[PDB]
C-alpha cells in the first residue's frame, strides 16, 4: 500500500518527550533505509484508537514507487524491524 | 468532548457514562466505544449498520447528545461537544513543514487553520479535512503559585480578575428612541474592553499593595500565546511539521480531487513565508 | 425590479472585495471607491452600488483602569452602567395577551443624547458613594462601517452593478472587472464572485457537450431512416 | 442573532466570527455572508449548491450553531439564535 | 399522512421547533425541546 | 423542615451545601508542559 | 488573526512537578490567612 506502519509503546507513566526521542530514532532509521521516501511521525498517537496517549507513538514510512525501489515492502519491513528491535528504551514495531 | 485537566477516570464517570446513557438505542446503531485519555479529551465512536444514512445518523446522535448536555459538567459543555459523521476514505495527506527550524508545529498548524484549511474544505469533492499537530493558539497565562500566594491572592482571584477585565461590552447609541422630538443624528458607542496582546494581559490589575503600587498579572505569571493542546506532535523527515488528512465525500473522482488539492496547494505556494514548504507523503489514489 | 426573486439584478455582476491581511475599514472603503470609479469610467456599466459605508461616525469610550483602581470603582460596574443605561439590558420575559414578551431596561431617551450624558451616569466605588464615570472614561470620535460585512469569513464589501447586454456581455465584463481587481489591488485583499456571477465564474459548462451529442443523435437517426451516411446532412445544413 | 446594544464591530468579532468558524465545514455550502447592524442584529446567510436539500442544510447549520452557542456572550445566548431556511416563493403581501 | 417518510417529517418538525424556540419563554428554551419520530403503538410489554 | 429551621438553616442552605460537597473536580497532572528541561514522567492526578 | 481563541490560566510547568508542589499550593481561610493545602489533604500513589 506504498507505506509501512511503525510505532512504539513506552513504559507506563512515561512522558511524551521519551516517546519523541524513540520516534525520532526510528524515523531516522527509516530514512537511512532504502526505498523509504518519507518518515511521517506522530509521537503521542495511538494507532489502534487514533487517540492521544503520552506513552505511545506512531510513524508511517512512506515508500518510494516500486519502479524506483528494489526491495519489496515486506523486506523493507523486515529490515526496519531488525533495526528498531535494537532500541531497548521501549517496545517498537513496524508492520504492513 | 473536552474536560481540561480531568482524569480519564472522571471523564469516563461523569462525561462518557451520561452521554452513553443518552446515545444508547439510537436507530441503526451497531455498537459504540468511548476512549477517554489524560489529555482531557473524550472520543465516542458510534458505528451503524451498513447502508445507514450518515447524515441521518449524525442528526440522531446530536439529538441524543443535546438531551445529554444538561447533566454534563459545566466546564465540559462550556467548551462544547461536537458530533460529526466520519468520512472513511482518505484521498491524500499533505504536510506543512519547516526544514531549517524557524517554524515550530504550533505556528504551522495554526497557519494551516488560518490559510489552507478553509480554502481546502470548499474544494469540489472533499468530505472532511483533519489537522494533526500541536494545537490551536491559546493565550497561556503561566502562573507562579508562590508569587500569587505572596501577594495574598488565590487562583480564583486571578481567574476572576481575568474574567472581569477581558470582556467585550455593548455601549449602545446616542440619540436613539424614545424621544420627545425627532433626533438629528444616530451615533453608536464603542467601549472596547477586550485585550488583544500578551502585554495587555500582563497589565491586568489584581490588587493594590501597601506600597500603593498596582499588582499586575505579569508580576506573578509568564504570559505567552502558546498551544491549547500539548498532546500530539508532528514531524516529517524529522523536521517539524503539521499533517493534513484529506478525506473525499462518496461519489467523487479521487484522481481529479487529488489533482485539485495539489494544484490548490501550489496556488497557496505564492503566499508562504520562507522556510515553510509542503509535501504529499502519501497518495492512495495511484492504485485506481 | 428583478425578473426572479432570489438571485439579484438582471444581466450584470455581483462582487465582493475581501481583506485577508487586516488592512482596515478605511482601506476597504478606498478600494470600493476607486473600483466604482473605474467601473463608471468603463463605457458600458454605470456606477455600481454598495451597502458598505466606512464613514459612519461613532464614539469610542476608552477606560482608564489605573484611574479606575485609584478611584475605587470596579471595572465591571463601569461596564455595567454603560451597558444597562446606553445599550439596554435584557431582564427576563413576561406573559401578556397569552404570549411571551421581553422586558428591557435602558436609560430613557433624553439621558443618553450627549457625551455629557455618558459622563453623567454614576456607579459606586469601594467607599460606597455614588460617583460619575466621566472622570475615568475618554470619549473620542471615530469613523467606521455600519453594517459590518463579512464574506467567506473575511471582512468584505459588496458591489452589484447594472449591465450593458448591448455593449459588454456579463461573461467578459466579468474578466474585465477581474483585470480591474488586479489593477486596484493591495496584496492581502482580493475579490470573489456571488449570485449569478459565481455560477458563471465556476460552472462546469456542459452545453458544449449537449449540443454536439444532440446533432450527432439527429444525424444518426436521419441516417437510419435514409440508409445513407451522406443524405442526412442535406437537412442538417439547411437550419442555419 | 441579537446582541442588544452592541455596535457592528463587536457583533462581528464576538458573534459572527465564532458562528462562521462553527459553520465552516458544513457540506455543500457554496458561500456565506454575515451582516452586522447597529440595531444589534446579525444576519448570516449560508447559500448551498443548487439541488441541495434545504431541510438537511438547515438542521446541519442549526446543529453547528447550537454547539457554538456556549462560546457566545451571555445575553446573546439568552435571547437565542434562530436558524431558518429562506424561501423565494413570495405569493402575496398583505398590509394592515 | 400515511405513506409519508417519518424521517423527513422528523427533520422538518425539528427545524421548525428550532426556528420557534426564540418566541418561547426563556425557562422553556433553557431546558431544551425534544423532537423524536414515534408511533404511540405499544408493540409488546415484558413483565418481570 | 422543623429540624432544619431549629438549626437556623434554610432549604437553600442545605441544597447549596449538597451542591458544594458532591462534585467532580479536575486536577491535571505532574510533569506536564511547559518545561525548560524535558521531563521523564507524566503522572495524572485524580481528586475525588 | 481574525479568529477567536481561548485564554487559559494554569501554573507554569516547573511549579507542578512534585507531590510537595501540590502540597505547597496555598489558599485563603476564614480569617484571611494564607494556608497551604497539604494540611487538609492526603496525597497517595495509585495506579490507573
Ligand atoms: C495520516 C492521517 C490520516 C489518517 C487516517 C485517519 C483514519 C483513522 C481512523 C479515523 C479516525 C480519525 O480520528 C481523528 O482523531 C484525531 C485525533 O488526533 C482528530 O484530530 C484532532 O487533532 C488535533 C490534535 O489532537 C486536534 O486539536 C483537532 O481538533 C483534531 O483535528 C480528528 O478530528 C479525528 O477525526
Ligand atoms: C408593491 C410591493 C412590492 C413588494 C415587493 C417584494 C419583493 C421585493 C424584492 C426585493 C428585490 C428582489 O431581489 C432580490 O433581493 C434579495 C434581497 O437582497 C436578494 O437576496 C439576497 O440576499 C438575501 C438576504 O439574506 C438572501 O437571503 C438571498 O439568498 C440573496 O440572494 C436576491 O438575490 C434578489 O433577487
Amino acid at each position: 500500500k506504498l507505506y509501512l506502519i511503525g510505532g512504539v509503546k513506552m513504559p507506563e507513566g512515561s512522558s511524551l518527550a521519551r516517546t519523541d526521542a524513540v520516534i525520532r530514532k526510528m524515523s531516522e532509521i527509516g530514512m537511512n533505509t532504502e526505498g523509504v521516501d518519507y518518515a511521517v511521525a506522530f509521537p503521542g498517537l495511538n494507532a489502534l484508537q487514533f487517540t492521544n496517549t503520552p506513552n505511545t507513538g506512531t510513524v508511517f514510512f512512506g515508500l518510494k514507487p516500486f519502479d524506483q525501489r528494489k526491495h519489496t515492502a515486506a523486506e523493507i519491513n523486515a529490515e526496519i524491524n531488525a533495526k528498531i528491535a535494537q532500541i531497548q528504551q521501549g517496545f517498537g514495531f513496524s508492520i504492513l | 468532548a473536552e474536560y481540561p485537566g480531568a482524569n480519564p477516570k472522571v471523564i469516563a464517570e461523569t462525561v462518557a457514562t451520561p452521554l452513553e446513557e443518552a446515545i444508547n438505542g439510537v436507530e441503526n446503531m451497531m455498537y459504540m466505544k468511548s476512549v477517554a485519555g489524560s489529555d482531557g479529551v473524550l472520543v465516542t465512536t458510534v458505528t451503524f449498520r451498513p447502508g445507514t444514512d450518515p447524515d441521518q445518523a449524525q442528526v440522531q446522535v446530536q439529538n441524543r447528545v443535546a438531551q445529554a448536555e444538561a447533566r454534563l459538567p459545566e466546564d465540559v459543555r462550556r467548551l462544547g461537544i461536537t458530533t460529526q459523521k466520519q468520512s472513511p476514505t482518505l484521498t491524500l495527506v499533505v504536510h506543512l513543514f519547516s526544514p531549517n527550524g524557524k517554524y515550530d508545529s504550533l505556528y504551522m498548524r495554526n497557519y494551516a487553520t488560518l490559510k489552507v484549511k478553509d480554502e481546502l474544505a470548499r474544494l469540489p469533492g472533499v468530505g472532511q479535512i483533519q489537522i494533526f499537530g500541536s494545537g490551536e493558539y491559546a493565550m497561556r497565562v503561566w502562573l507562579d503559585p508562590n508569587k500569587v500566594a505572596a501577594r495574598g491572592l488565590t487562583a480564583s482571584d486571578v481567574v476572576t480578575a481575568m474574567q472581569e477585565q477581558n470582556v467585550q461590552v455593548s455601549a449602545g447609541q446616542l440619540g436613539a428612541e424614545p424621544l420627545p422630538q425627532e433626533s438629528d443624528f444616530l451615533i453608536s458607542i464603542n467601549a472596547q474592553g477586550r485585550l488583544h496582546t500578551e502585554e495587555e494581559f500582563g497589565n491586568i490589575i489584581l490588587k493594590t499593595a501597601q506600597d500603593g503600587s498596582l499588582v499586575r498579572l505579569r508580576d506573578v505569571a509568564r504570559i505567552e500565546m502558546g498551544s491549547g493542546s500539548y498532546a500530539l506532535r508532528s514531524q516529517l523527515n524529522n523536521k517539524d511539521a503539521v499533517g493534513i488528512g484529506i478525506f473525499q465525500s462518496p461519489g467523487a473522482n479521487a484522481i481529479d480531487l487529488s489533482n485539485a488539492v495539489r494544484a490548490k496547494m501550489a496556488e497557496l505556494a505564492t503566499r508562504f513565508p520562507e522556510d515553510m514548504q509542503w509535501a504529499a507523503p502519501y497518495d492512495p489514489t495511484v492504485f485506481v | 425590479p428583478p425578473p426572479i426573486l432570489g438571485l439579484g439584478q438582471g444581466s450584470g455582476y455581483s462582487l465582493y472585495i475581501q481583506d485577508r491581511g487586516g488592512l482596515g475599514y478605511g482601506a476597504l472603503q478606498s478600494a470600493v471607491n476607486a473600483m466604482s470609479g473605474a467601473i463608471m469610467q468603463t463605457p458600458g456599466m454605470h456606477f455600481p452600488i454598495s451597502t458598505y459605508q466606512a464613514n459612519v461616525p461613532q464614539l469610542d469610550v476608552q477606560v482608564d483602569r489605573d484611574k479606575a483602581k485609584a478611584q475605587g470603582v470596579s471595572l465591571t460596574e463601569l461596564f455595567g452602567t454603560l451597558q444597562t443605561y446606553l445599550g439596554s439590558s435584557y431582564v427576563n420575559d413576561f406573559n401578556q395577551f397569552g404570549r411571551t414578551w421581553r422586558v428591557m431596561a435602558q436609560a430613557d431617551g433624553p439621558y443618553r443624547e450627549s457625551v455629557e450624558d455618558i459622563a453623567n451616569l454614576r456607579t459606586r466605588n469601594n467607599q460606597g458613594e455614588m460617583v460619575p464615570i466621566g472622570s475615568m472614561v475618554n470619549i473620542s470620535t471615530t469613523y467606521g462601517p455600519d453594517p459590518v460585512i463579512r464574506y467567506n469569513g473575511y471582512p468584505a464589501a459588496d458591489l452589484i452593478g447594472d449591465a450593458d447586454p448591448r455593449v459588454l456581455s456579463s461573461s467578459q465584463a466579468m474578466t474585465h472587472l477581474e483585470e480591474l481587481s488586479k489593477q486596484i489591488l493591495p496584496n492581502g485583499m482580493n475579490i470573489e464572485w456571488t449570485d449569478l456571477s459565481f455560477q458563471q465564474a465556476t460552472q462546469g459548462n456542459t452545453a458544449l457537450i449537449v449540443f454536439p451529442v444532440a446533432v450527432l443523435l439527429a444525424f444518426l437517426v436521419l441516417a437510419a431512416l435514409y440508409e445513407s451516411w451522406t443524405l442526412p446532412l442535406a437537412v442538417i445544413l439547411i437550419v442555419p
